[PDB]
RNA sequence: AAAACUUUCAGCAACGGAUCUCUUGGCUCUCGCAUCGAUGAAGAACGCAGCGAAAUGCGAUACGUAAUGUGAAUUG
RNA sequence: UCUAGCGAAACCACAGCCUGGGGAACGGGCCAGGCAA
RNA sequence: UUGAGAAGCUCAGACGAGUAGGCAGGCGUGGAGGUUUGUGACGAAGCCUUGGGCGUGAGCCUGGGUCGAACAGCCUCUAGUGCAGAUCUUGGUGGAAGUAGC
RNA sequence: AGAGCAUAGCUGUUGGGACCCGAAAGAUGGUGAACCAUCUAGUAGCUGGUUC
RNA sequence: UUUCAAUGGCCCGUCUUGAAACACGGACCAAGGAGUCUAGCAUCUAUGCGAGUGUUUGGGUGAUGAAAACCCAUCCGCGAA
RNA sequence: AGCUAAAUAUUGGCGAGAGACCGAUAGCGAACAAGUAGAGUGAUCGAAAGAUGAAAAGAACUUUGAAAAGAGAGUUAAAUAGUACGUGAAAUUGCUGAAAGGGAAGCAUUGGAAAUCAGUCUUACCUGGGUGAGAUCAGUAGUCUCUCGAGACUAUGCA
């Protein structure tokens, strides 16, 4: 399968793909949206706050705040599949951030959502040699 | 003579823009109260036959050259007297085994070939 | 050029015969040729493939290589050749199949059915 | 199956098919897990057993790839050969000339740019006239050059390298793929004058051995460890890898070790492919073929020749 | 006279093909090896799969740091630390 | 004024199933021939396979027997 | 009432500050205007 | 002086709105007889693309990317031959809308 | 000191389902006032559309 | 090509109305989608023959599609009066 | 009061040969499970639905997950062919990069800017000599096909 992301080769990351899942497509994007970018370890503890009602996710394009558990519960093992992945290939764990993610309407039949997410590394090396 | 054309841009349909349904390709707006067919100010401009370009010039590439489509080999020897007006264009379906034997015999003969370097390598 | 009334010149009704054929119709449909030492021997071009003929393969991926035919597979028009197989995923042998009109028949297997047929058409032992 | 011609039949037939070869796999999963975590031994000889395969496993055996305990005969060999006096206690210092395709274009002249860089001490020299590869090569001989490069550039994009060994050492030819400059790399970074360190990685067959050899005459035998700029060439599956990156070590838990180097890509990146290996200098028809790749051949892609 | 200034027309248009075939054929020209769609893609997709399984990273990552353990450097490089070092001789002993 | 949001354009991934290629189908014309049933027809239902989902086939002699051939395959 | 979960149909050229005049409505687009964040 | 596709080449002058309507020349699609001793696994047809051109225009030629088995220029023959509408037929898809709500 | 006849085309006109779409039908024969099937391409000065 | 700057330009088709005003039809995209086939008549032009004209009802024939092509007997039609 | 062949009809039945015919919204209502599912008390009505690849080689195995599935990995010429399978258009939606964004947008002219392509070419000609050549040239010798000489050559010398 090919994604949708110039990374994510078996550069520093490792991949994760949900394929028509059972959960309303406007709460998945916003679902995706908000955790964009944030640290792996970090995702997962908002993500609590989510279920624990400590922490609501905006609603910018499709709308204020909500607690939607269904989509947050379909995120919460595909997270555990990017970090079960990422053990395969042996990654350095405690550096982890969502550096992709990506909701994309499916068949019509309920509206399903493939859910796409991408785990990678921020590095910088100092130059020096001045 | 030099290769002057009365215009560049083309002419495209009436709302062909708004609409994708409806196609760029140029059709005349037969509307009876079509404001821009009646040729108001702020419209778009239509065909006419003012707009032809010089005789001696019609078909003449921006650098005097007519573009003449060669389809095999024989089709690239007949234009040895008219190398100097004809530009030997390679017809887009032919493989790039005849298409080296077009480009070295059109080299030695004289004629200019237009895409000469479609789907080939050099090798030093 | 056909002349016979007979005869069709169908591209639809004559893929509908060839693909309607039950296996005594695809018997002759799979033939094979014979070397061209064995074929001058018995005067006879090509003979109907037959289980334990040794055949050599002579187009495709497994040019060259010989064999037998373990069984006829009819239904599909192919050849099925000892020890040409195939490496599947779980490391068995899923063997490929060659149609009958790529190899050639070297050694027959030679039934009492099969003499008469040699000497019916004009041939010879 | 496939027997049946309708289409939704197909379909369903399938359909059942596949929940039902999911099904089975269920319980041959859990019942194997059941009886593995009741005896560790048993996963712990599944698991020293079932290794899945790959590419480089499943490789054809030829005959070619050298053995872990060095032989005496291929020092032998090339205790003496053209590369020798970089080798040997000479240690010549090679100088490298860049060139182009009869009137290239700029594009080029920012790539070659990045090449220079990550070849300290190399000129270059862009073609002009009627000049051909045999006559630079003779030039260059007596001028004070050991090895040189070319960039040949068609439809205003670079594909094809080509290098000889002056003065008579053999010819590659590598056709380039994937060549994005620095300004194409993520988290790029600017490289200095210092001499980058080389790695050579992958290289078993012998006929790789010589193209790797020749690869580390490219450079100068004396590193600069206070720039900690690398150049990496590794070959898999052929594709020989061209990077350039720089290193500085952290601490990793990951790596046993413990430590573990950040890197921070500098360019260039691209891919080779050894089409030709000539004996003497570039001569596409009349020179002696080390070796031309069967573009046939290279479909059994276990199969490999560097 | 029509007749006979075609004619030297011609003459004249196909001395200069012959002379022009000779000078080409004097100079070393390149060849032109053309390109093939189905090498060309299998190429690009046996090569992208040789990165997901080449590991650049990492194994530019083992193999230089072994080398820093056996030392081709002298007595200590500069580009090491203190830091780093003191875990590089607890792990060497 | 950036973000958010809104907008256009490009890359990429979904979505959709047009286009292109064909094709054991349809339609059209010509041609040859004469053949159902109270000796139970057409139709229907129930059965029957080493296992059939439809589908054909078959009738407790059931995916047919006898006989004449062909001559080694059926095939998930 | 809120929070989850499940979730339409109608409608749809395109829009949407007015002020006036704009002769045929003109305001929903035109010109003078202000507004316009 | 070569300028006889006499259906050619050449010279001169004036002229140019347009509905209903009349006349003329062309462009394009499927297939048909002839033809290009045509193109094609070294890539046909198709498709996308801010690549390059040609024509007043209908349209055309070509580069790149995909693609994988057919196709075309020319002279004639032929017709189920050209779409923005028909509260058009069929399929698909949005806003409305996570709304009415359950 | 006859100028037609025949074929092909073009435009025109008259019929034929007659450029396309749209008016309650009615009749025959059936099914359990209702409903179904055909005759039917029943009927239009009208409506909407009629393609480089 | 995107964008900006200055100048500009009332939604298209139909129908209505001198004109508009209008009232309609239009959520978007793809594909399908409407002077055709035939007998009669008259006209113009092209062709063959010309006081003639028209083989194809049919018969003869056609070995390589033989439903084609090729050939003509007795009438007959329309002209000639 | 009666019979009677052949010439003639034929949208059915048993077969057959073709076509300037349609090419999956077409051609039958049906290229397939087609009068089939399904709708209706009933008579009747009635669809949608073709294409992986040469070969199934249909993805072993490892791993995460309750599974479903995902990630590694494999097969293949190609997985930009993974059974939601030929090509994969438009509408339409999500992500990213870019510029722009005071109640529209929209397009047209003229440029500018950013971004990007068009195409580059002294090189050949003429003249001078030397050096080796060849021939359509020999104060030259043969064969072949044509119609003496016009070709294609085979020797031999290079004036």
């Amino acid at each position: 399968v090919r994604y949708s992301a110039s990374p994510a080769l078996e550069t520093k990351c490792a991949k994760a793909r949900g394929a028509y899942l059972r959960t309303h497509f406007k709460n998945s994007r916003e679902v995706a949206f908000t955790i964009n970018g944030m640290s792996l370890k970090k995702a997962f503890i908002f993500l609590d706050n989510v279920k624990e009602h400590k922490q609501a996710v905006p609603f910018r394009r499709f709308n204020q705040a909500r607690w939607p558990v269904k989509s947050v519960k379909f995120f919460y093992d595909l997270l555990k599949n990017a970090e079960a992945n990422a053990e395969a290939k042996g990654l350095d764990m405690d550096k982890l951030i969502i550096k992709h993610v990506q909701v994309n309407a499916a068949p019509k039949q309920s509206s399903p959502s493939h859910i796409e997410i991408i785990v990678a590394e921020e590095e910088e090396a100092v130059p020096k040699a001045n | 003579v030099n290769i002057i054309k009365k215009r560049t841009k083309p002419f495209k349909r009436h709302q062909s823009d708004r609409f994708k349904r409806v196609g760029e390709s140029w059709r005349k707006p037969r509307g009876i109260d079509s404001c821009v067919r009646r040729r108001f100010r702020g419209t778009i401009s239509m065909p006419k036959i003012g707009y032809g370009n010089n005789k001696k010039t019609r078909y003449c590439m921006p650098n005097g050259l007519k573009a003449f489509l060669v389809r095999n080999v024989s089709d690239v020897e007949l234009l040895l007297m008219h190398n100097k007006t004809y530009a030997a264009e390679i017809a887009g379906n032919v493989s790039a085994r005849k298409r080296v034997e077009i480009v070295e015999k059109a080299r030695a003969l004289g004629v200019k070939v237009t895409n000469a370097g479609a789907k080939v390598r050099s090798q030093e | 050029m056909k002349f016979s009334r007979d005869v069709t010149s169908s591209r639809r009704k004559q893929r509908k015969a060839h693909f309607g054929a039950p296996s005594s119709v695809r018997r002759v449909l799979m033939s094979a040729p014979l070397s061209k030492e064995l074929r001058e021997q018995y005067k006879i071009r090509s003979l109907p493939v037959r289980r334990d003929d040794q055949i050599t393969v002579i187009r495709g991926s497994n040019k060259g290589r010989e064999g037998k035919i373990t069984s006829v597979y009819r239904k599909k028009f192919l050849l099925l050749i000892e020890r040409v197989t195939r490496e599947k995923a779980n490391g068995a042998s899923a063997p490929v199949g060659i149609d009958a009109s790529k190899v050639v028949i070297t050694k027959l297997h030679l039934d009492k059915d099969r003499k008469d047929l040699i000497v019916r058409k004009g041939g010879k032992v | 199956m496939g027997k049946i011609k309708n289409k939704i039949v197909r379909q369903q037939q399938y359909m059942k098919a596949l929940h039902q070869k999911n099904k089975d796999k269920l319980e041959r999963r859990k019942e194997r897990a059941k009886e593995e975590e009741k005896d560790p031994e048993k996963k712990r000889l599944r698991l020293s057993e079932n290794i899945p395969a790959t590419i480089e496993s499943k490789r054809v055996y030829d005959e070619t790839i050298i053995e872990d305990k060095p032989d005496e005969e291929l020092q032998a060999e090339l205790k003496d050969d053209e590369f020798s006096a970089y080798f040997s206690e000479e240690r010549k210092v090679p100088k490298l000339l860049v060139t182009t395709s009869k009137r290239a274009s700029r594009k080029c002249y920012d790539f070659a740019s990045e090449l220079l860089d990550c070849f300290p001490n190399a000129e270059f020299r862009k073609r002009t006239g009627d000049i051909e590869v045999h006559e630079i090569a003779e030039a260059a001989a007596k001028r004070g050059y050991t090895d040189l490069l070319v960039l040949n550039e068609d439809r205003k994009k670079t594909n094809a390298l080509t290098l000889v060994h002056l003065p008579n050492g053999p010819s590659f030819y590598f056709t380039l793929s994937n060549l994005q400059t620095a300004k194409e790399i993520s988290n790029h970074g600017r490289s200095t004058g210092h001499i980058p360190e080389l790695i050579i990685n992958n290289f078993s067959t012998r006929l790789g051995m010589t193209v790797a050899r020749a690869f580390q005459s490219l450079f100068i035998q004396t590193p600069q460890i206070q720039g900690r700029q690398v150049v990496t060439i590794h070959c898999q599956r052929d594709f020989l890898f061209f990077r350039r990156h720089r290193y500085a070590f952290r601490e990793k838990s990951n790596m046993p070790d413990g430590i573990g180097t950040g890197l921070q890509e500098l360019g260039p990146r691209f891919t080779m492919r050894l089409r030709m290996v000539q004996k003497g200098v570039w001569d596409r028809k009349e020179g002696e073929v080390f070796f031309e790749s069967n573009a046939g051949e290279e479909s059994d892609r276990r199969k490999f020749w560097l | 006279g029509r007749q006979i200034h075609r004619c030297k027309q011609r003459l004249t248009r196909l001395t200069q093909y012959l002379l022009k075939a000779r000078r080409l054929a004097l100079k070393h020209q390149p060849a032109l090896i053309p390109i093939k769609p189905k090498q060309a893609h299998r190429e690009a997709s046996r090569e992208r799969k040789a990165l997901i399984a080449a590991k650049l990273e990492k194994n530019i990552e083992k193999e230089l740091v072994k080398r820093l353990k056996s030392g081709v450097y002298g007595d200590q490089p500069l580009n090491v630390n203190e830091e780093i070092w003191n875990k590089v001789l607890a792990a060497r002993e």
